Parts: C-alpha cells; sequence; structure tokens
C-alpha cells in the first residue's frame, strides 16, 4: 500500500507512515519499483 | 597500460539499470544470489553500455 | 500452483525506462598474482 | 566503544552489513581494539619492569 499509492504527499509536507506488527519480505519492494537510487546508510540492502 | 596479469577473464552478459548496481561483489538481489555473483575480493573492472 | 519455473522469461522493447533499458554488461577480470603473465600492454625490451 | 563504526558488537555489524561494505567498520573496530591492546601490554611492560 505504500508504493500502491497515487497521490504521494509533498515534500514540505512529507506523508509518513508507520509499519509494525507484520514480517517485511523486501522481495515485493525489489519487484514493485524500477529502482533509480537504493542508497542505504545503516543496513546493507544483501542482509536486510 | 602498464600491467602484467597471469590470466584474464571476460563474461558478457545483459542486465536492467538497477541490475547495473546491483553487480558488485557481494550484493543483493535474485540476479546477484542465483545468476552470478563476483568474488568479494574482485580485482578487474565493470563494463556496461 | 506451488510449482514454479526457476527462470522466467527477460523480455524487452525499445520503449523501456532508463531502469528498464537492455543494458550490456561486459566485466574484465585479472588476477594480480606471482606468476608467469601472458598479457601486457605498450612494452619496451631494453637490455638488461 | 564504538570506534568510530556503525556499531561495537562485531555479530550484529556482520548480521546487518555486508562483508564488502561492512569490512571498513571490521577494519575500524581492528584497529581501535589493536591499539587498546598495545596500549595494556605496554603499560603492563612498565607495570612489570
Ligand atoms: C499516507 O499514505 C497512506 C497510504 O496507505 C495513507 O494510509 C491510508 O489512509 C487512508 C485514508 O486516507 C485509509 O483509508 C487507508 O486504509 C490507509 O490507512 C495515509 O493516510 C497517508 N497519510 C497522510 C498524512 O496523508
Ligand atoms: C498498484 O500498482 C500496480 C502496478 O504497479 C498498478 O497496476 C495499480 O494500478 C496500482 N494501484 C493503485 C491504486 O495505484
Amino acid at each position: 500500500e505504500v508504493f500502491n499509492a497515487t497521490r504521494f504527499a509533498s515534500v514540505y509536507a512529507w506523508n509518513r507512515t508507520r509499519i509494525s506488527n507484520c514480517v517485511a519480505d523486501y522481495s515485493v519492494l525489489y519487484n514493485f519499483a524500477p529502482f533509480f537510487a537504493f542508497k542505504c546508510y545503516g543496513v546493507s540492502p544483501t542482509k536486510l | 597500460n602498464d600491467l602484467c596479469f597471469t590470466n584474464v577473464y571476460a563474461d558478457s552478459f545483459v542486465i536492467k539499470g538497477n541490475e547495473v548496481s546491483q553487480i558488485a561483489p557481494g550484493q543483493t538481489g535474485n540476479i546477484a544470489d542465483y545468476n552470478y555473483k563476483l568474488p568479494d575480493d574482485f580485482t578487474g573492472c565493470v563494463i556496461a553500455w | 500452483p506451488n510449482c514454479y519455473f526457476p527462470l522466467q522469461s527477460y523480455g524487452f522493447r525499445p520503449t523501456y525506462g532508463v531502469g528498464h533499458q537492455p543494458y550490456r554488461v561486459v566485466v574484465l577480470s585479472f588476477e594480480l598474482l606471482h606468476a608467469p603473465a601472458t598479457v601486457c600492454g605498450p612494452k619496451k625490451s631494453t637490455n638488461l | 566503544s564504538k570506534f568510530g563504526a556503525i556499531s561495537s558488537v562485531l555479530n550484529d555489524i556482520l548480521s546487518r552489513l555486508d562483508p564488502p561494505e561492512a569490512e571498513v567498520q571490521i577494519d575500524r573496530l581492528i584497529t581501535g581494539r589493536l591499539q587498546s591492546l598495545q596500549t595494556y601490554v605496554t603499560q603492563q611492560l612498565i607495570r612489570a619492569a
């Protein structure tokens, strides 16, 4: 639902959502976007 | 142009734009984990066009 | 159902964004280890 | 002591970062702990003398 939205809020008032009490499998993230910049800082995407 | 190499290897394949950043030693992705992965101590060059 | 093919088609079309364009990748792997070498660049053979 | 790295736990930083990016923080921890051990053995040599 976060990546399926159509009206992403503006950067002046950036929409912020909380994700908890679930299982994070980033395959849906990988296949839900033609990534242009995946610059991770605190955690490597490999073991994510 | 001033070095010496024991043996040179050239692997030619076609991947996507995000896969260009994906192809690197020890990286993420189904491609980098099941199709082709470079060694962690890779010593060479990667050419993408 | 629950029996998926290991490899799926990597289809293409000329109308793709940069994240989906048909990028051609060639890698050049060397071994900078102590062994009789086989390839060099420009050379001179001044007498020892 | 984090020693200027992501974390001071070797196992946690290994499980949170890939080898070919985590080895930098690994070297940071290596050199910090190694300098600490060198200081300890130098002070112990002073005390033993
Ligand atoms: C940020 O974008 C979220 C996208 O999922 C919004 O969550 C949705 O909000 C609608 C109501 O607008 C709910 O019906 C839906 O179930 C989901 O929770 C979220 O509201 C939005 N936040 C802001 C501040 O725009
Ligand atoms: C969600 O994404 C899919 C594919 O990316 C798209 O076909 C669909 O229209 C999207 N849904 C909404 C509500 O935007």
